[PDB]
């Protein structure tokens, strides 16, 4: 400008707010997506729930038996099953309407709580300290889907995309989140990367809580 | 309490951008009031050429309009001034100003001044003119030094780096070819001096030359 | 362009005196959005009165400002030597902000003749190969006053520069320096320079002067 | 230099002062070009703007009424408007230098403010910190197109470069920003390479205040 | 260097610069003297000079 004003930084500093834009959009949609306390609060409550009873169950055929692994458990884990029925007698309180005995028991239920416990309230923390582990892991890799399967939509058509299953735009996804960028699987549609910088922008940073977390979880078996 | 300062190039070749920058001090640009830009002619003519306001809304001078654009930088507390090609008739003092209620302007800043020409900066060469051999007037004794031959306006001189004001005159500078010549004496009494020093210390922006010459007698 | 114009153009009042100045726009202006300034000989613009009346900062009382519509007038109900200077008048009406041509003022001092100082080249400055002959005549009324060169008993009109300072404040006088610039060799050839200061204070010239072969 | 001093470590050390200082150029200038209060402080502030517009825009046309959408804001936010007017207030009695008023206004404006509201203040702080990370979002993607550029001018020329289009230019400025470096894009101008050190040295460092603000604002829609 | 050939005035850079920071100079004949007092084992002033140049 310092000459005449000049004519370059006029007609493209608008057309780059132009693309920002796009992604601004597609980025600001993610983030709703995921955010949605309704849809992504039950998809992700529950994607963690198949996580558990998918794993438990294979913690348990590697050990011939199945049932015999149950056992076991309830065995190991006594508070297990007098919390359980707990739980149907806290339901069958509220059933009925009768919230004031259902005021009770929850609370008859702390004491029994923490008498049985002081190493115990470490078991159950560390547990819950768990869970929470096992719903950020879904919300991260919710959100990695979603661009991947945005890439999956301006990509799966084109010629020779690389981007063909539904399973290559997720592996796209979380290497590109990862910030690994093998490479193998690159969008090609020139649309398509207009999207990949947003996927970029949010796969990393959500990815990177993962990590952040999943790293603090290291410095503690090494430690 | 408060103070604008221009500052920038003090001459600019015929068609090229007229900038400055004034950073004002004690206030807030942003706070309120307007920051308008003031400049002056030679013939000491006064033309508003426009403003910025605390919520950085500008209001420039019709004739101008074309050509001028204010604006300013929050961050740093100073606005600038900028005018597309500048022709001989836009050299002058520009300067800026605080428009306040009813939009009468308390604070000018030092006042900056702008040639416009093709002409090569130069710089100048300071003597100390001190007294002939043998000049006792009376008990009064005058010193003086002269700065010639420099481009562009302005130049700054003072006495003792201005611990001395008493008994100055400092004379225009005078235009010869694309060349200024400027003179100052400097009065003091016939017991001052020699015997504390007296020096001049002149200075010339545009061609960075600064300078502390001092006026001892001679043979 | 809503211009405003100023009366007189200068104005030469005496210490004691009382004194008027004139601002009259071509359109109408609100009292409130006039205002005057006072710009002392090199130095930027003072606000001196805005609104009209109302009397800025450092300002004296023996100032005063009052008028409207069309025509307004600037007062000092009393000169004095730190009055010298040039007012303008600001207006605010259209989009364009406006001042006046300004009103030198320049006050009338007793006369009193120069106090002339002459000074050979600088040894620096000969070296450097050149020689200047600075000649001040400071604290003088009035401003008309005239200088003349002569080299060995010859007037010298060739190569001399002029410089006036304008009326100053204290004593309300003025000053003068005239620069006769000859080259090393010119210089170093002729022997008695002197500058003649020719002033209505006097009939005959008060005169300074060198001659080349220094003590 | 424990043997009459070596030879090797001598023409190099200098050689290398020699590249470097290059980039330190290159680097340096980008840093006062998105540094530059009036070049950059304007283009930024002004990319924001064709964000947000040209954001609201789209989230009005996926409603199929277009002035519908309008309404319904001036109508769920009731304060928009009687702000508005307030600004128009303000700026009327600026435009006419009675800033006195002008300072009344604004301090009844912030009383006015504070009353209607208490989780209001939140709704316009949540706001203004909304503002923000808009405005760094760009600062950012603006000093990322630097580089893009830069690798252009001195890429564009030679033979089958890959980066033909500008566009493709930022391509490898983002990829290579976010440190993924899928390498479908590299420079293969050994000049152009000495640039990629720069871009990579700045969109890295530059890329990652935003992932980093990217990355604060999903461990808050996850928690 | 090559902030200063970008303006053309390769001395003119220079000078600009010895300009708009005045301290640069001073300070330079500082550190001569200094060294000049340092040079010939005269550490005692040295001590002074580095002192009388904090206030400074």
């Amino acid at each position: 400008i310092g000459d005449v004003m000049e004519h370059p930084l006029v007609e493209l500093g608008v057309s780059y707010a132009a693309l920002l834009s796009v992604i601004v959009v597609v980025v600001e949609c993610t983030m709703q997506l995921s955010g949605e306390y309704l849809v992504r609060l039950y998809l992700v409550d529950l994607i963690l729930v198949i996580i558990l009873w998918a794993d438990y169950a294979y913690r348990a055929y590697k050990s011939g038996d199945p049932a015999g692994y149950v056992k076991k458990t309830l065995y190991e884990i006594p508070a297990l099953v007098p919390a359980g029925l707990l739980a149907l007698i806290e339901g069958h309180l509220a059933g009925l309407g009768l919230f004031r005995l259902v005021r009770l028991l929850r609370f008859l239920r702390i004491l029994l709580i923490i008498s049985r416990g002081s190493k115990f309230l470490s078991a159950i923390a560390d547990a819950a300290d768990k869970i929470r582990f096992y719903h950020l892991f879904g919300a991260v890799m919710l959100t990695v889907l979603y661009g991947a399967f945005a890439i999956y939509i301006v990509e799966y058509p084109d010629p020779n995309s690389s981007i063909k299953s539904v399973f290559d735009a997720l592996w796209w996804a979380v290497v590109t989140a990862t910030t690994v960028g093998y490479g193998d699987v690159v969008p090609a549609t020139p649309i398509g990367k207009v999207i990949g910088i947003a996927v970029m922008l949010t796969g990393i940073s959500a990815l990177t809580l993962l990590i952040g977390t999943v790293s603090n979880m290291f410095q503690k078996i090494l430690v | 309490d408060v103070q604008l300062q221009e500052s920038g190039p003090g001459l600019v070749k015929p068609s090229q951008s007229l900038s400055l920058t004034c950073t004002v001090t004690g206030y807030s640009i942003t706070s309120l009031y307007a920051w308008n830009w003031i400049r002056q002619f030679p013939g000491n003519k006064l033309e508003w050429m426009g403003y910025i306001n605390y919520s950085g809304y500008t209001s420039y001078n019709p004739s101008l309009k074309s050509r001028i654009s204010i604006t300013r930088d929050t961050s740093k507390n100073q606005f600038f001034l900028q005018l597309h090609s500048v022709t001989t008739e836009d050299t002058a003092t520009y300067s800026c100003t605080r428009g306040v209620d009813y939009f009468a302007m308390d604070y000018w800043g030092q006042g900056a001044s702008v040639t416009v020409s093709s002409a090569k900066t130069t710089a100048p060469s300071v003597y100390p003119l001190a007294p002939v051999c043998g000049d006792t007037t009376g008990s009064s004794v005058t010193l003086g030094c002269l700065v010639k031959g420099y481009f562009p306006e302005p130049v700054t001189l003072t006495w003792n780096s201005g611990s001395l004001s008493s008994g100055v005159h400092t004379f225009p500078a005078l235009l010869q070819s694309d060349l200024y010549t400027l003179s100052s004496s400097v009065t003091v009494t016939s017991n001052t001096w020699p015997s504390q020093s007296i020096t001049c210390n002149v200075a010339h922006p545009a061609s960075s030359t600064k300078v502390d010459k001092k006026i001892v007698p001679r043979d | 362009e809503n211009v405003l114009t100023q009366s007189p153009a200068i104005m030469s009042p005496s210490p004691g005196e009382k004194v008027t100045m004139t601002c009259r726009a071509r359109s109408s202006v609100s009292s409130s959005y006039l205002h005057w300034y006072q710009q002392k000989s090199g130095a930027s613009p003072k606000l001196w009165i805005y609104s009209t009346s109302n009397l800025a900062s450092g300002v004296p009382a023996r100032f005063s400002g009052s008028g409207s519509g069309t025509s307004y007038s600037l007062t000092i109900s009393s000169v004095e030597a730190e009055d010298t200077a040039t007012y303008y008048c600001q207006q605010y009406s259209g989009n364009p902000w406006t001042f006046g041509g300004g009103t030198k003022l320049e006050i009338k001092r007793a006369d009193a003749a120069p106090t002339v100082s002459i000074f050979p080249p600088s040894s620096e400055q000969l070296t450097s190969g050149g020689a200047s002959v600075v000649c001040f005549l400071n604290n003088f009324y009035p401003k008309d006053i005239n200088v003349k060169w002569k080299i060995d008993g010859s007037e010298r009109q060739n190569g001399v520069l002029n410089s006036w300072t304008d009326q100053d404040s204290k004593d309300s006088t003025y000053s003068m320096s005239s620069t006769l610039t000859l080259t090393k060799d010119e210089y170093e050839r002729h022997n008695s320079y002197t500058c003649e200061a020719t002033h209505k204070t006097s009939t005959s010239p008060i005169v300074k002067s060198f001659n080349r072969n220094e003590c």
